[PDB]
DNA sequence: GTATTGACTTAAAGTCTAACCTATAGGATACTTACCAGGGACACGGCG
RNA sequence: AGCGAG
């Protein structure tokens, strides 16, 4: 907004939570425009559904246009009519289907996993890249 | 006493703070907005990628190969080694070459991954925020004048 | 190496300003009512354009009027002496 | 020597027994051993017809045979030939497709168990051919392939010494050729030990075990040293089998050991070509050094376990302090270690090396494919025209010339520029060294460089050393070693005989030098004769019996360096700045021939490829500007055909004009139309300038130069510079893109000049934004705004649909319009695919000299103009003549380059003329001068050879003597200064001044090139901060030094205002633009937009960053 | 113990440690380097472009 | 220069915040609990079924 | 000049029908494990 | 990749 009101810039652990509340949506398929129209695909990367519209004020197909309708969606395709801008600042989300580790917190010498966990990174990296199975409970 | 103090390092800040240790792990990646991946057509139609789509691609390949594998009920080597991939994937995505050889794109070059865009002197925190090019400015030859 | 070919290129959108406002001064020099018409009918003033019928019906009169209006707005306004002031933007 | 030359007299006083070779050899020579043309065969027969085989044959008879893994049927190649090129030189310059001929090679294929053999030619592709001129011609545009310098494969011996023992302790590398590297290193303890592939270190006694040696046999040879009985005592390894076993489960853990990948896997890493191949010039180091098959030829590169065992027992020998080793069944050579960078083991890899790699991975690529479709092969039904794939080779072939960075794009500014651009030795590139992991060893000079490489000519930025340029007398060993002439003295007789010699075998001979001076019996006529000795240590000498002697001076300096008269009298720095500036010089609409030269200048125009030379004697016909047609001494008649005003790849211009008239009769070899930067077949890349040496009022401060008006009104430093525009109607999903005088909206002015077809007619005058060709490419439907389309209304048009996209002058250009050249599908010509047009046009413009030019003599002596005075006020001698340039006299004392005020006297003598009297005798400091230097015409060229030159005692004679210009008065005094009068106030400078003329060349770095403005334009894609570089509307790096600067001054808004409004801010951009031109206050600044892109990146690294409001 | 910290706030804490029971936390002076310095500040936007 | 293009356009059209047209926003429920709201315009059949 | 009606033609839909893309399935001899730097700092495994 | 200034 306003470099007056900038006060503080912290950072943090993004939980799964943060993550998917970031997002507009969630991209599930691996695609990025059509090969013969070159336009943004559905649920794709560049989908316009999530990111927003590649033009300003339209939706995908081009039922609503123009400021007069300025914050709306149209039914059919879902495109939010708004300034295509926001496709810089819009994120999305993959929802993996399992859970996966952070290569920062695991690689980076010292391991803060390892640290946290006190498994040697050897025998951290068995256990997330499925080399050795590891034991969480015991009764 | 000296592996217990530095673990004390990083078992006092997941305390000190109300974070929890479970950021590590991930069971949502957020994807970057597409025009900090932009897909351009240059002149002449051929249409250039941003290096990122391909490595997104991969992972989102790799995550709907999972759930299809999940679904239909696969042996346990064959959904272990999608999983080792996808992880793989994510991690090629966050950092390449970090762990074994950099996936690599067309030419046989390493795809330049999600974090490369900030570590260096080619990074965007020294190549493209510190210093910056400028509007209203101009270069030339220098030649002495002794009448100024 | 790559430019950015959508991007407030700063000098047409400082002219399409200037465009804006000499439009509106010109207009504003001509009838009131011919101002009205020509606005409403490129949909000037909130950016919605009609045709002959919506604007006889929000003044009440038949098509036929706000037609000939508005063909003498063009015909005052391709006059040389208001043409000038809104060549160079074309 | 040369036919017709001009007649260029000479200081030197010694003869040269060896005349300069073909100083393109370097690359045309290794082509032609590459393709087996009948010159190199006759050449290689003359000097070793044992084994005459090419490149092309080499690669063809290592892949075959080939058999599949049952070895039921088998494939091979033989006879490559080439046929004619596709098209003529100059043709495929022009229309963009490679200089290149037809490959066959005759295959042949054998079903082993049926017995059919069945062949034919395959046509492995379209090779490259290299031109006459030493250079390809890819996709039109001309390129050079550099020889790289590379480290020999070989066995290296080193020795270093140990911080925590203080203890010699030595090594040994095998290097292959694609091999895995074994390093027996000798460690702080003493037990040797192998290092296998780099893998965790080995006792050596348990490789020998693998190798199924017996300890007892282990001590029978390498018993004598202490360090490998320790070592078979402490290696505790018992057993051929424990060996084998331990060595499989080191070198591929994670697979079950045996006994058969335990045995073959040692097998195949080293004693199978498959995986180990050293190469001819690897085995032949290792056999050399070793001393084990001396006599026989080479063949099978393959290593011996008897290679591995002679390395171990040489480096503990080494490490016992032995001086000679005499392997069993070979010749004893002497135990010393190895030098990495003595160009005995730095080897060069030519044009034909680097090509025929290529060739050679493309054919194992080609070799793999037939291999893996030979499965699915049906048996009887496949021949090689069918089991052949081409596409692997031609693809590699392809992707080498381009993108390859040894296939470089032909520098050409001038001949010498060209010249030199061959005859380069780069070690860096694929396989070589890379300026960052280069270390700073490399780069230095070495005794072994004397001869083979030029010590001064070498790029001056982050390449010194890396990059080098080969000596003229320079040749290159079938090996690719570099090897040098020498004179074969004999019992103290100097004699002609020239051997060529390698790095080594001269470090092995006591050689002596060129300037020795010889009694004229052959013999030295003193004692004391200075000499080099095998470690490079220049000194004291041995009189007598010494073995060699160099052929002659500058045999160490390149081409480049070879045209720097008076260069011992400069330091290395600006003898290394001047032959670097030297290929920078522009073509001058002139050229003059320089006064003081070198014997280099003619011969370097002539093989520099630029300037026409008669292939056979005859009379000249007819001669007009645009050709030579003469006839031959038996009927034939043959017509030269100039290149008028064509534009060479740096933009200069490449004119040629013929030099003889319409009845002279011309010898075989004689020049007969000079080139750009030539003067009657001699190189003048320059201008011959009068000068003063004095500062004058300021102007000349730092290195700036002050030139006479009259070098711009006579026009002497004027380049006429090309620029070529290129422009392609597409197809588009709208459409397509039309070339016509139809552009949209754009007014009947701009296009007057456009022909009735588009594109502008020739000899149009066009200045910077006017429209070269009317292109109009198609928009699709779009939303006019409500108040354009109020407008068009009112001015009644309409949108046309249609956007344009002409191609029109850049910024800061202008010229007129040589040609235009237009390829297009319709008439079928060959076109990139989707493109229907593609219009060329010329456009050349006569830049003169003015300030900010940047200029330069022979003796890095650079500087821009600062000034150009009129001729009235610049300082004019007695007589009244004005002085042309004014050098300042405080860059000589100091640069160490008074070699240039050398120049600048002789040059003045050569410019007046001059008479020795010689009344009674000659003078006894011209005694020793050549005949027919006692007497020179007014403005007689002359030549002082590199080393051997105008000595000072005979300049200060020839300046005494400096017969009168025109009236009885010299105005040259014996000290070589001028008396001058100042032409602003008129009086005399109370002293006189340094008066002469300097050859003074006008360098590539041209102001109008150089200069650059921006107020607004493109911005870069991802993020704002916009595009940099002249070439696009660039805006100019504020980088982190910068604002460091800004920081320390304490200007905070300034440096705000540049990193947010000027650069970055998209909303206060153009606030900032409407505040200007409204004449508003500059508004606040907001966030940069580099920032917000930065939080993205942050977050979608999965990392909350969120900015408190506080 | 081994932590590295300014002395400004060392002695901060001293002044808040002395009241509410004094637990005087020794400490001893160290020379650092200029990258060790410069990494080790308060602020991660300026060690992370640094 | 290449001078490439993110396709789609620009399209300056003087900001309204004051007369827009009017919007029902409509709240949809996923199968986890989480509603969602939708400003969907008035003139369109609000779907039975929402990507949220 | 400004108030109208009665025809008189026209582009934009709005819609039905036809072809040309698009998501998807299947294919039965037998084939079963791929492919050259240094210089400093910190951390992990061996050995004493 | 070559190249310029320091
Ligand atoms: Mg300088
Ligand atoms: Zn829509």
């Amino acid at each position: 907004l306003d470099v007056n009101f900038f006060d503080e810039l912290r950072i943090g652990l993004a939980t799964a939570e943060d993550i998917r509340q970031w997002s507009y949506g969630e991209v599930k398929k691996p695609e990025t425009i059509n090969y013969r129209t070159l336009k943004p695909e559905k649920d794709g990367l560049f989908c316009e559904k999530i990111f927003g519209p590649t033009r300003d004020w339209e939706c995908y197909c081009g039922k609503y246009k123009r400021v007069r309708f300025k914050g709306i969606i149209c039914e059919r395709c879902g495109v939010e009519v708004t300034r295509a801008k926001v496709r810089r600042e819009r994120m999305g989300h993959i929802e993996l289907a399992a859970p996966v580790t952070h290569i920062w917190y695991f690689k980076g010498v010292p391991s803060r996993l390892g640290y946290l966990l006190d498994l040697a990174p050897k025998d951290l990296e068995k256990i997330i890249y499925f080399a050795a199975y590891v034991i969480t409970s015991v009764d | 006493k000296l592996r217990a103090l530095k673990r004390l390092k990083v078992v006092a800040a997941f305390q000190q703070s109300g974070n929890s240790p479970m950021g590590m792990v991930l069971d949502a990646v957020p994807v970057i907005p597409p025009e900090l991946r932009p897909m351009v057509q240059l002149d002449g139609g051929r249409f250039a990628t941003s290096d990122l789509n391909d490595l997104y691609r991969r992972v989102i390949n790799r995550n709907n190969r999972l759930k299809r594998l999940i679904d239909l009920g696969a042996p346990e080597i064959i959904v272990n080694n999608e999983k080792r991939m996808l992880q793989e994937s994510v991690d090629a995505l966050f950092d390449n070459g970090r762990r074994g050889r950099p996936v690599t794109g067309p030419g046989n070059r390493p795809l330049k991954s999600l974090s490369d865009l900030l570590k260096g002197k080619q990074g965007r925190f020294r190549q493209n925020l510190l210093g910056k090019r400028v509007d209203y400015s101009g270069r030339s030859v220098i030649v002495v004048g002794p009448q100024l | 190496f790559i430019e950015d070919s959508e991007a407030v290129v700063a000098v047409d959108a400082v002219s399409f300003t200037l465009l804006q406002d000499q439009l509106q001064s010109v207009l504003d020099t001509l009838s009131e009512r011919e101002a009205g018409v020509v606005r409403l009918r490129f949909g000037l003033t909130d950016g919605q354009p009609r045709t002959l019928d919506e604007i006889g019906q929000v003044y009440g009169v038949t098509r036929e009027r706000i037609r000939q209006i508005e063909s003498k707005t063009m015909s005052k306004l391709r006059h040389p002496s208001r043409s000038q002031v809104l060549r160079d933007y074309l | 020597s040369v036919p017709g030359a001009p007649n260029r007299v000479s200081f030197a006083k010694l003869r040269e027994p060896l005349e300069v070779p073909g100083l393109l050899d370097v690359q045309t020579d290794s082509f032609e051993w590459l393709i087996g043309s009948p010159r190199w065969r006759e050449s290689a027969a003359e000097r070793g017809d044992v084994n005459p085989v090419g490149g092309l044959e080499e690669v063809l008879y290592e892949l075959s045979p080939i058999e599949d893994f049952s070895g039921s049927m088998s494939l091979s190649f033989s006879d490559p030939r080439f046929d004619d090129v596709k098209a003529p030189v100059d043709e495929c310059k022009d229309k963009d497709m490679t200089y290149a001929a037809p490959l066959f090679v005759t295959a042949e294929f054998i079903n082993n168990n049926t017995g059919e053999i069945k062949s034919q030619t395959v046509f492995m592709g379209d090779f490259p051919m290299m031109t006459e001129k030493g250079t390809f011609i890819i996709n039109g545009t001309e390129r050079v392939v550099v020889s790289q310098l590379v480290r020999s494969p070989g066995v290296y011996f080193d020795e270093t010494i140990d911080k925590s023992t203080d203890k010699t302790l030595h090594s040994v590398k095998v290097i292959p050729s694609r091999g895995a590297w074994l390093e027996f290193d000798v460690d702080k303890r003493d037990t040797v030990g192998v290092r296998i592939d780099r893998k965790r270190r080995q006792p050596v006694t348990v490789l020998l075990k693998a190798l199924g040696w017996t300890s007892e046999q282990i001590v029978e040879r390498f018993g004598f040293s202490e360090i490998m009985r320790s070592t078979l005592e402490k290696d505790n390894t018992v057993g051929t089998d424990e060996a084998l076993l331990d060595i499989y489960r080191k070198l591929r853990p994670g697979e079950p050991p045996t006994k058969e990948s335990a045995q073959t896997l040692l097998e195949n890493l080293f004693f199978k070509e498959k995986r180990y191949d050293l190469a001819r010039v690897g085995r032949y180091k290792v056999n050399k050094k070793l001393g084990l098959h001396v006599g026989e030829p080479i063949t099978s590169s393959t290593l011996t376990e008897e290679d591995v065992v002679a390395t171990i027992e040489y480096l503990v020998r080494l490490h016992e302090g032995q001086t000679t080793m005499t392997v069993p069944g070979g010749v004893e050579v002497p135990v010393e270690t190895d030098d990495i960078d003595h160009f005995g083991n730095r080897r060069l890899r030519t044009v034909g090396e680097l090509i025929q790699n290529q060739i050679r991975v493309g054919m194992s690529r080609m070799e793999r494919v037939v291999r893996e479709r030979m499965t699915t092969q049906d048996v009887e039904a496949i021949t090689p025209q069918t089991l052949i794939n081409i596409r692997p080779v031609v693809a590699a072939i392809k992707e080498f010339f381009g993108t390859s960075q040894l296939s470089q794009f032909m520098d050409q500014n001038n001949p010498l520029s060209g010249l030199t651009h061959k005859r380069r030795l780069s070690a860096l590139g694929p396989g070589g060294l890379s300026r960052e992991r280069a270390g700073l060893e490399v780069r230095d000079v070495h005794p072994s460089h004397y001869g083979r490489m030029c010590p001064i000519e070498t790029p001056e930025g982050p390449n010194i050393g890396l990059i080098g340029s080969l000596s003229v007398y320079a040749r290159v060993n079938p090996f690719g070693f570099i090897e040098t002439p020498y004179r074969k003295v004999v019992d103290g007789v100097v004699s002609d005989e020239i051997v060529y010699l390698t790095a080594d075998e001269e470090d092995r001979h006591v050689v002596a030098q060129a300037n020795s001076p010889i009694d004229a019996d052959g013999r030295f006529v003193e004692p004391r004769v200075l000499v080099r000795r095998k470690a490079g240590e220049v000194e004291y000498v041995p009189s007598s019996e010494v073995d060699y002697m160099d052929v002659s001076p500058r045999q160490m300096v390149s081409v480049a360096t070879a045209m720097i008269p008076f260069l011992e009298h400069d330091d290395a720095n600006r003898a290394l700045m001047g032959a670097n500036m030297q290929r920078q010089a522009v073509p001058l609409v002139r050229s003059e021939a320089p006064l003081v030269g070198t014997g280099m200048e003619l011969r370097a125009a002539i093989d520099a490829g630029d300037v026409v030379v008669a292939e056979e004697s005859g009379v000249i016909e007819e001669v007009s500007a645009d050709y030579i047609t003469v006839m031959h001494d038996n009927g034939t008649r043959r017509t030269y055909r100039m290149r008028k005003f064509a534009r060479s790849n740096h933009g200069t211009c490449a004119n040629q004009c013929p030099i003889v008239d319409a009845g002279d009769r011309v010898e075989a070899g004689q020049v007969i139309a000079d080139g750009p930067c030539t003067d009657d077949g001699e190189m003048a890349l320059g201008k011959n300038l009068l000068v003063a040496i004095m500062p004058w009022e300021g102007h000349n401060y730092e290195d700036a130069i002050i030139l006479s008006n009259r070098l711009v009104e006579e026009d002497v430093l004027t380049s006429i510079h090309i620029e070529e525009h290129e422009i392609d109607a597409r197809d588009t999903k709208l459409g397509a893109e039309e070339i016509t005088r139809d552009i949209p909206n754009i007014s009947d002015e701009v296009l007057a000049d456009l022909d009735e077809r588009g594109i502008v007619r020739i000899g149009a005058e066009v200045r910077d934004g006017d429209i070269l060709v009317g292109k109009v490419t198609p928009k699709g439907e779009t939303e006019l705004t409500p108040e354009e389309r109020l407008l068009r209304a009112i001015f009644g048009e309409k949108a046309r649909e249609v956007r344009d996209t002409s191609l029109k002058v850049p910024h800061g250009e202008s010229g007129k319009v040589i040609g235009i050249r237009v390829f297009s599908r319709e008439d079928e010509d060959e076109l990139p695919a989707g493109v229907n047009e593609l219009v060329r046009v010329y456009v050349a413009q006569k830049r003169k000299i003015s300030d900010g030019d940047k200029l330069a003599g022979r003796h890095g002596n650079k500087g821009v103009i600062g000034k150009i005075l009129p001729v009235e006020d610049m300082p004019f001698l007695a007589d009244g003549t004005p002085v042309d340039i004014i050098l300042n006299t405080h860059g000589v004392p100091r640069r160490m380059n008074i070699g240039q005020i050398l120049e600048t006297h002789l040059g003045w003598c050569a410019h007046s003329g001059w008479k020795v009297d010689a009344a009674k005798g000659v003078p006894d400091w011209a005694a020793r001068l050549p005949d027919e230097l006692l007497e020179a015409q007014p403005n007689a060229i002359v030549s002082t050879p590199v080393f051997d030159g105008a000595q000072e005692a005979e300049l200060q004679g020839l300046l005494s003597c400096t017969l009168p210009n025109r009236d009885g008065d010299v105005l040259v005094d014996a000290d070589g200064k001028a008396m001058l009068f100042d032409g602003r106030s008129g009086e005399p400078f109370p002293y006189p001044v340094t008066v002469g003329y300097m050859y003074i060349m006008k360098l590539h770095h041209l102001v109008d090139d150089k200069i650059h403005a921006r107020s607004t334009g493109p911005y870069s894609m991802i993020t704002q901060q916009p595009l940099g570089g002249k070439a696009q509307f660039g805006g100019q790096r504020f980088g982190e030094m910068e604002c460091w600067a800004m920081q320390a001054y304490g200007a905070a808004y300034t440096l705000q205002e540049l990193l947010t409004i000027k650069s970055d801010d998209t909303v206060g951009r153009v606030k900032v633009y409407e505040a200007i031109v409204k004449g508003e206050n500059i508004p606040e600044p907001g966030i940069p937009e580099s920032f917000k892109v930065l939080l993205k990146e942050l977050q979608s690294l999965c990392l909350n960053v969120e900015v408190l409001s506080s | 113990p081994g932590s590295l910290i300014d002395r400004a706030e060392f002695e901060a804490e001293n002044r808040r440690v002395v009241a509410e029971g004094g637990e005087p936390a020794a400490g001893r002076p160290v020379l650092m380097g200029i990258t060790k310095a410069s990494l080790a500040t308060d602020s991660w936007l300026s060690a992370a472009s640094f | 220069v290449l001078r490439g293009s993110r396709l789609g356009a620009v399209s300056y059209e003087t900001d309204r915040n004051h007369d827009l047209a009017p919007r029902q926003i409509a709240r949809y429920r996923t199968d986890n609990g989480e509603e969602f709201e939708v400003p969907f315009a008035d003139d369109a059949e609000i779907p039975g079924t929402w990507l949220c």
